[PDB]
């Protein structure tokens, strides 16, 4: 849902890019380290707006 | 002859998969169409592409 015009609760609540937006998209699996047990609460995001 | 109401899919995530060919997502609600026919059905995972 990363990307510009894309529709979702992430372009739309917490995070978004301009329609016009010129860049890069970036990701990769962090799976090895950022999970920890049961979760990580250290990361936290907007559900509802 | 009723009242749709889609701003119950954005305030409570239901569906997984939402798109819109011929249509914007978020307009639904703001641009209303006379009949609407719905069909509802089961497939295979790789076959709903």
């Amino acid at each position: 849902q990363i990307a510009p015009g894309q529709t979702g609760k992430i372009a739309d609540y917490n995070y978004k890019l301009p329609d016009d937006f010129t860049g890069c998209v970036i990701a990769w699996n962090s799976n090895n380290l950022d999970s920890k047990v049961g979760g990580n609460y250290n990361y936290r995001y907007r559900l509802f707006r | 002859n009723c009242v749709a109401d889609y701003s119950v899919l954005y305030n409570s995530a239901s569906f997984s998969t939402f798109k819109c060919y011929g249509v914007s997502p978020t307009k639904l609600n703001d641009l209303c169409f006379t009949n609407v026919y719905a069909d509802s059905f089961v497939i295979r995972g790789d076959e709903v592409r």
